[PDB]
């Protein structure tokens, strides 16, 4: 019965004008969206973007494509999409995106007897996500995907999440090592520009950075170097070579840790939480060496045990205060 | 989730300083707009400021008359209403705009509306 | 030939509204490169062979197979096979499109394409670098459900897989497996999936010994301070601080050459085991110097610390190997 | 229309989907390669880039013409209207056909029907390497190309000139940085697959790495460092802080050199020759500090040195012995 | 009424010659430009370029496309653009640009009954911006986008900013961490080449680098190391090991800071402000060690407290002078 | 009069055979070249290439395109280029090149009544430039662009620089931070291959590296470390810890400077000038420590002031000699 | 915003050195051009120099006669007029060219014109 199906489809496309939306000049065409999230491959702080792979499905009725006498849904080769009207959907905050092309264009067209068109695409998109790194790496980010009609206003087209809160599937599949997905939300609104009002759908995720890596890699070495710096205060004040060596070397160790670290992050003009911590730790170890200079300055140069004894208590206590204030402010 | 409280609506004929104090997720809503509502008339654009950078824009009526700026420490925006006129008699509202929420001028693009200081001159 | 194309329905699968089309699949893995644990991906070049029967292309004017070039590919209907876990893929078009069509007189079609694909592979780096990873290559129809297209591994797949001939720089293919998941059950319905599972084991890391061994003798170098006298205050302090300075360089320089993904790997765990030992050696002298104003602490540290490091090595190596 | 009619007549009744001599004798395609530039060889990726003038010559009796002129140098777009061999590179990873400012394709038809079809291609091909003698190693990077769909019974490949003259790589064309092209070997093979049995033409480029870079950057500083570690032997035993600082910082210097060499080193499981040299040099520096530990411990228990006197002689000799063993094993072959 | 609209549009395009501009052979066609700035994604000092995303709208009248009897503006599928004349607009200082293509070519065509064509594109461009880094990182840059007709002279085409100073929107949206947009300007002029005079529109931005990141990351460590170097002058002159160790180690710390730093910047042949500062700081710490050599040279080797006492004052005072001159010259 | 122009152009292209060059079978077609250099974006030592952006114009006569009765030059939409013969010009030493495509293909076609075709392209090319780095960074390079006919021999086509020495404009626009353009030259010759003799045009530039950056970044730190190493010779010979610490630390500082440096350069097997300098400086600081070993070896271990006194003079003098020989050989 | 002051217009028949001192945003205007205006005739290209690099070009009339160069320290350009002729009798002007402002030869491409030293011989 392949000649009959071929005839029916040929008839559908005979005189079909791709230039005109369904119901041109009439009420807007309602387009239902449905996303299946395959993956979020990457999240980049330095590039302020993320990479998403998804199955993007669009659902609308085109009465020009209605067919009778066939009680099936016709799955057609993806090349038929070039002979049909499709919505002019784009991702307003995308940086670079493509439809996968192996072994064929990852595209689907399914027609229904009533003229419903189910148009599916498999898309990888790099999309902008401005991040607030003031609390980094104890930060929570809101990365969105903004879906809009490019040229058709709300007079001509309308979007909705098909299935409401179930329109987006596969959020459980997202496996980012550095983030957990706390929540996702679906929004619908109209956005006004100089050229008119346009339909908008917004998918957003709340990403929460896992602290564990940073505690061990950046925070703990810093804490141990700062504590190490305090050993000087228990060393004899006559051991000038030993105590000056300890002060300098710890300072220089703190510089090597800092500079190495800075190859991992974007060139932001503001203070991250980690920058504030490392700057605090640097100041502590610097003051520990300066403490010896004061002891050195008056013992030989002009109580000495008293100044050391105060340092033995005041430095760890101040570091405890510093940590308390820091971790309360940021956690 | 943004909360906006506005204050400093006095009476002149003169220089005035409206203030607009924000609290909450202000990062997601980088733009603050000033509107004003005269009795009867539609809500009308006055000006807007980006929180980050202070990139400013004004309606013609208030161009070179009013001046907006901010301080990120307090999360506060101010409309410095200099050279006032009897046309400048309205309920001035503050509002927050999302990053991708459209043109500056259109109040329907804005989500979180301040109370609205009445100003008469 | 040309008459067949004239009456050929390209937009429709063979036997539409009937039994599903059987598609035989075969793979010839040419090479596997760019296995990046930082990006959680690997690059693979394969000769994908698809075999199916189309009665519309059956001919009887000769009993010889028709060897057609890539130009004829666009005319015929093709299964919409795609790689599920492919981040990016493309065809080789030099000097021509690497496609071939073999049309048997019965109607069986042999469709072979040479494609290079970057395939995502989720790798658990908990045991890194003593880790074994399993990567997959999922293949299924994008739009046609089980009622339209059914995939199955051809009998020839067992012989021309080519995975044995592969030589990987940092891994060895310990085993490979071909699996058929009949019911993927996507949103559109049931989609048969053919998946190739090959297990990758890091080649009994010796470059890791190039990193492990320097840490091993650095903590041994910290123990050298114990044999040094207590009077040599500048000497023992300098040895302690530089070892910490040297250890810090070793730990952080690895991260430059290691993936930046946030995960606690076994290589990291060994570094902090070494880090605390050299840190403990320096603070050990702090007690020794302070309590001087004896060598008993030095004598105890001269044997407890070498024994403690041996004990933690046994716990570390047994758990991760 | 003096030549327009001739071209139209040749294209009329011509099917590019059928090889010349279809159903009869095999189509013999003669190929020669002119390497315009030999691009950089990536040891980390085991690939090399190369720009060539890939020329293919064959006879098609369907396109023979009778006329005044003997050779018809036509436009590059004429290629799509005629049959061309489906030559592909088996080990090629990413190959690009240049399109500036026009498709870089040549197409000439002789009177008898001989066709010269050349194309400028940039080819990135797989070059597996055995980096066990690195950097004192030499590799043979091949280039295998053959038909993708036509087996031996349908099409065969031959070298247009002699096997030595078909591939021409000028010395000026050598764009290698750290390698030297010793010579090229040209061979023709035959492989089998499920599709059929195919003729494969292989070109092997024998590349010899130049060790001048690694000698100055890595070997010399490491040799200086271990010699510097041996200096502490000549220092008096009473200066404990001086010798202790000497040993610890030489190890620190060795770590910086060893870390720096890692960035250039490709990531392979097997240790390279340079890795062994660095590791052994690391042991010598470590042993130098251990030597002072024995000296300091022994003199304090008894509290010029016999250990120092032997170390002043044995340590320089044993490192020299290692160098002779190391260099002879690797610098040879 | 879709057959009527289809007929009208078919009639418009029947015999339409894309090769000929509107009013060919007559007065120039006036093309109004209008830009909506979506983002400035990146600014690169090393590549001397920036990346802009914008909605680029062109406005002109083509009397060949005038239609009657339909009181609507026709929004057409983007593929109709291939059947129309459009201006040959290009970006003279662009390095690499593309029209976004997902899910369709981000392109709009809107026709008006009088033959006005509204042609919109969503473009991402990497555009050249030569930067003067003499004052880096206290620098102000002028990055431009130069818009020109490629082949049509001012005899054939003219450009204007549609709306004057409102032709460019979305400058408030630009969120570059490292820069603030101080100002933007719109210019119109004619540019003469050997092939004739061409219309030009220029959009420029004034970017001001935020100092904050650099003070903390590069300036403050340098200041603290230089101050640290001075501690030597308060240490006993008999502490030869201690004082020589302090001098060297600080010098070496200053080298590690310098070399790490240099992976962030382009290979410019001139002195940035930060290069001048770091070179000054290096000289200070170098002189502090040389100061000890002088003390060392005469105390033992041949007042000693006098030389140290002068150093205790002259070094901090000179550093204060150095900083005063530096920060006045550059701020 | 648009129907008349449309008719004329249609007539020109009716039966036009793109396969045949103008004057096929006759004397060669003379093609005049003309380049306007927009930019040289990048010069890479590591990749041994440079990136050029230019306006590439070709000038020839095609008598098949001659038209009468229109006293204008016809500027046509760039898509007409696909219906015309154009030369098969390529860049023999290019690595990767493209014609800019936004908002349209940056291409021009201008016809003249006598059949002269003016074909312009805006091209960005990455082109090979083998560099002699033996004198780096005091080197002068000759980077060329080689322009040739791909398939047509000099029997069929000939190239010339249109305007002679003025055929290439915009050399003053080139703004490479790391290089100055000393000179450019235009050459014309025939190049013989196995397939015949082909026309060639060669544009070359002489690039001169600016030394200033390298003096400050690599040379001066090296000089200061080497001088610093000499301080040891003025320190008391009894200060064993101090003098051995100074020797080692300077050596290690010289290693950190060297290794950091090597991330900026290609993996060449030969000695650059800078490599020779750094290797010399390393040897000096190494000999300074070995000098102390000799002093150490005989004072305690077995004149001591004499050996130091000789070192105080011989080391700076040898470094002066080393610098003199070096900077004379290379400058 | 560029200011150009030119000086050194003397009288000869001979070697002369015109100088051209720039101040302001010279970075945005990397090219300096020399023009000359004879009484009656149109403004005529003489030569041009890039501030950065000193890439030079000359009109044929003055090719190998005149020589331009600069010093970036003072922000000064000089036309070294050697081998003078009675054709070289004009008001010589200095001007600044924008980076993207078109061909060297065309005075309409230039924005900021110096006063113009009269030179007669
Ligand atoms: C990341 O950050 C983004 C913002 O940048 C957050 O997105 C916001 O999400 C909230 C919901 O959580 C959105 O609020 C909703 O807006 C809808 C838009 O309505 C517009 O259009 C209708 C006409 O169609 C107009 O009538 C209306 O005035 C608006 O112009 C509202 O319709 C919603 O209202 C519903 O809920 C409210 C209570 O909240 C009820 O009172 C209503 O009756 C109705 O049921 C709702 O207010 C907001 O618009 C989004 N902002 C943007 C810019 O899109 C993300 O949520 C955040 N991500 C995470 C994970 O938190
Ligand atoms: C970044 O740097 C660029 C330069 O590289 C700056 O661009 C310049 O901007 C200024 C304005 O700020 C431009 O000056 C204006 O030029 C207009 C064009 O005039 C030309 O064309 C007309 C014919 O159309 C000729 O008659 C004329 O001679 C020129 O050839 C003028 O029309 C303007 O004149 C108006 O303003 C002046 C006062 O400024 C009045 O006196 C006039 O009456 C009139 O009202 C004006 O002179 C300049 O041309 C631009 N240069 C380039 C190369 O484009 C950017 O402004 C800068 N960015 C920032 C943020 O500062
Ligand atoms: C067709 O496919 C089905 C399902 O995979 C399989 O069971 C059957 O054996 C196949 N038939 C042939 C002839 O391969
Ligand atoms: N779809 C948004 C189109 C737009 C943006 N700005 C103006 N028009
Ligand atoms: N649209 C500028 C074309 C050009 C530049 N140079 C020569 N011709």
């Amino acid at each position: 019965n392949m000649s009959f199906v071929k005839e029916t489809v040929d008839k559908l496309l005979k005189g079909y004008d791709i230039r005109l939306r369904p119901d041109f000049g009439g009420p807007p065409v309602c387009v239902g969206m449905n996303i299946d999230i395959a993956s979020i491959d990457m999240v980049s702080e330095v590039n302020m973007d993320y990479t998403l792979t998804m199955y993007f499905q669009q659902y609308w009725r085109d009465k020009r494509l209605a067919y009778s006498g066939i009680p099936l849904n016709l799955t057609l080769d993806n090349r038929v999409a070039d002979q049909l009207w499709v919505p002019d959907t784009y991702f307003l905050n995308d940086k670079k995106s493509f439809v996968h092309g192996v072994t064929v264009k990852n595209r689907m067209i399914r027609l229904h007897p009533d003229g419903t068109v189910l148009y599916g695409l498999r898309i990888t998109t790099t999309a902008a996500c401005m991040m607030d790194l003031r609390r980094y790496p104890l930060d929570e980010q809101n990365c969105t995907l903004e879906i809009e009609s490019y040229g058709y206003t709300t007079d001509d087209i309308e979007f909705y999440w098909r299935g409401g809160d179930k329109a987006v599937t596969g959020v459980e599949r997202i496996e980012l090592p550095q983030f957990s997905i706390v929540e996702h939300r679906l929004v619908s609104r109209n956005v006004v520009f100089a050229t008119g009002a346009y339909p908008r759908l917004s998918l957003s995720f709340r990403l929460k950075r896992n602290i564990g890596y940073f505690i061990l890699q950046t925070y703990m070495p810093s804490i141990l170097i700062t504590i190490l710096s305090w050993v000087s205060f228990w060393i004899n004040y006559d051991a000038s070579a030993a105590r000056v060596a300890l002060g300098i070397t710890t300072v220089l160790t703190m510089t090597t840790i800092n500079t190495h670290l800075r190859e991992t992050l974007p060139k932001i003009p503001y203070v991250k939480a980690i920058d504030m911590y490392l700057m605090g730790c640097f100041v502590f170890v610097f003051l520990a060496l300066l403490e010896y200079a004061f002891v050195n300055y008056i013992f030989f140069g002009r109580d000495v045990n008293a100044i050391d004894r105060w340092s033995r208590i005041v430095f760890p206590f101040t570091f405890s205060l510093f940590n308390l204030v820091y971790w309360l402010y940021y956690v | 989730q943004v909360q906006l409280v506005e204050s400093g609506g006095g009476l002149v004929q003169g220089s005035l300083r409206l203030s607009c104090a924000a609290s909450g997720h202000t990062f997601n809503y980088p733009i603050m707009g000033w509107f004003r509502q005269a009795p009867g008339k539609e809500r009308e654009f006055v000006g807007a400021i980006s929180w980050s950078g202070g990139s400013t824009s004004y309606a013609d009526s208030v161009k070179d008359r009013f001046t907006i700026s901010r301080d990120n420490a307090k999360n506060t925006v101010y409309l410095e209403m200099n050279n006032l006129k009897p046309e400048d008699t309205a309920v001035y509202y503050c509002a927050a705009k999302g990053r991708y929420s459209g043109g500056l001028y259109y109040p329907t693009n804005y989500d979180y509306w301040g109370q609205g200081t009445q100003v008469t001159v | 030939l040309d008459g067949l194309i004239a009456g050929y329905a390209r937009n429709f699968r063979p036997g539409i509204g009937g039994p599903p089309v059987n598609v035989a699949l075969a793979l010839e893995v040419a090479s596997i490169d760019h296995i990046s644990e930082a990006n959680m991906e690997y690059t693979m070049t394969v000769f994908l062979h698809q075999s199916w029967r189309d009665s519309r292309l059956s001919y009887n004017h000769t009993n010889e197979t028709l060897g057609l070039d890539s130009r004829f590919v666009d005319k015929l209907w093709l299964p919409d096979t795609f790689i599920v876990n492919a981040k990016s893929a493309w065809f080789h078009d030099v000097t021509v499109e690497n496609k071939l069509i073999r049309l048997q007189p019965d109607g069986v079609i042999l469709y072979s394409i040479r494609i290079t694909s970057t395939v995502a592979c989720d790798m658990d780096l908990a045991k890194y670098p003593m880790d074994e990873q399993e990567c997959m290559l999922d293949l299924e129809s994008y739009g046609y459900s089980s009622e339209d297209i059914v995939y199955y591994w051809s009998e020839s797949q067992e012989h021309i897989h080519g995975l044995d001939k592969l030589q990987l720089a940092q891994f060895t293919i310990t085993s490979y497996r071909f699996t058929t998941e009949l019911m993927n059950f996507k949103s559109a319905g049931q989609f048969p999936r053919l998946s190739l599972h090959f297990h990758l084991r890091r080649n009994r890391g010796v470059y890791i010994i190039q990193s492990y061994m320097p840490s091993v003798l650095l903590v041994a170098m910290s123990w050298v301070s114990f044999w040094i006298s207590q009077a040599a205050v500048p000497a023992r302090v300098s040895l302690g601080i530089t070892t910490v300075l040297t250890m810090t360089t070793l730990m952080v320089s690895a991260r430059s050459s290691l993936p930046r993904a946030s995960a606690i790997k076994a290589l990291d765990v060994y570094f902090w085991i070494c880090y605390v030992f050299v840190f403990a050696a320096l603070v050990e002298y702090a007690f020794a110097h302070f309590n001087a104003d004896a060598d008993t602490i030095d004598i105890y540290a001269r044997a407890v610390f070498p024994a403690a490091f041996a004990a933690v090595n046994v716990i570390y190596w047994a758990a991760y190997a | 229309e003096n030549f327009t009619r001739i071209l139209d007549s040749l294209l009329d009744g011509y099917d590019n989907r059928l090889r010349p001599g279809f159903g009869g004798p095999v189509t013999e395609v003669k190929t020669d390669i002119y390497v315009t530039s030999f691009g950089p060889v990536s040891d980390v990726e085991m690939e090399y880039t190369m720009d060539v003038f890939f020329r293919q010559t064959w006879i098609d009796k369907r396109l023979k013409y009778d006329g005044p002129i003997e050779i018809l140098r036509l436009n590059n777009m004429m290629v799509t209207k005629v049959w061309t061999p489906d030559t592909f590179f088996r080990n090629g990873k990413k190959s690009v056909s240049h399109n500036m400012t026009a498709p870089n394709k040549l197409f000439r038809i002789m009177r008898n029907g001989t066709i010269l079809y050349t194309m400028r291609l940039t080819i990135s091909a797989e070059c597996p390497m055995r980096l066990v003698d690195f950097p004192m190693d030499g590799h043979a990077c091949p280039l295998k190309f053959g038909s993708y769909a036509y087996p031996k019974s349908e099409m065969i490949y031959t070298w247009t000139k002699g096997p030595e003259k078909s591939v021409e790589v000028p010395k000026e064309s050598s764009s290698l940085v750290q390698y030297d092209l010793i010579g090229q070997t040209v061979s023709s093979e035959t492989i089998k697959s499920i599709t059929g049995e195919y003729i494969v033409m292989t070109v092997y480029f024998h590349l010899r790495r130049k060790m001048g870079y690694f000698m100055i950057q890595t070997y010399i500083p490491c040799i200086m460092t271990v010699i510097l570690s041996q200096v502490s032997f000549w220092i008096n035993k009473e200066s404990v802080p001086a010798r202790t600082v000497f040993g610890i910082t030489t190890v620190l210097t060795m770590t910086t050199l060893s870390i720096s060499a890692r960035h250039s080193l490709p990531k392979v499981s097997y240790a390279t020759a340079m890795d062994w040299f660095i590791a052994v040099c690391f042991a010598f520096v470590f042993s130098a500090l251990i030597e002072f530990a024995a000296v300091n411990y022994f003199t304090n228990i008894q509290m010029t040195s016999k250990i120092d006197k032997y170390a002043r002689i044995l340590f320089p000799v044993t490192f020299g012995a290692f160098n002779m063993v190391y260099w002879v094993v690797y610098l040879s072959k």
